[PDB]
């Protein structure tokens, strides 16, 4: 009975080791995606602006 | 949504430098016509040596 419950304290402080290293790199995904995708969005805006002006300025072509 | 307001705005404002364009070239065509006689005169003149031999 010693054996099963201080293998039992091991095994999950472990498991809570590898569970919290997963939240704080799946939190380095989150907030680098963050970065990523609003960047990413910010840059696409710009295509937006610039495919309608070159089809104004196509117009008064 | 605004750049679609901005591209409704700028195309009025070629429209509008349109009419302004075609009213002038319109304006222009009643002044050459108004004027350059001439060139009415002559160009009946001319023709007259080539209808005949």
């Amino acid at each position: 009975t010693i054996r099963n419950s201080e293998e039992l304290r091991g095994k999950a402080i472990e498991q809570l080791e590898k569970a919290r290293a997963r939240l704080k790199k799946v939190e380095m995904d989150a907030d680098q995606f963050r970065v990523n995708g609003y960047s990413e969005i910010e840059r696409e805006k710009m295509n937006l602006i610039n495919s309608t002006y070159k089809t104004l300025e196509q117009f008064e072509n | 949504l605004e750049v679609e307001a901005k591209l409704a705005e700028g195309r009025k404002k070629i429209e509008v430098e349109l009419q302004e364009a075609l009213g002038s070239l319109e304006q222009q065509k009643e002044d050459t016509i108004k004027s350059l006689d001439s060139q009415i005169s002559a160009l009946s003149d001319d023709i007259v040596k080539k209808v005949l031999p």
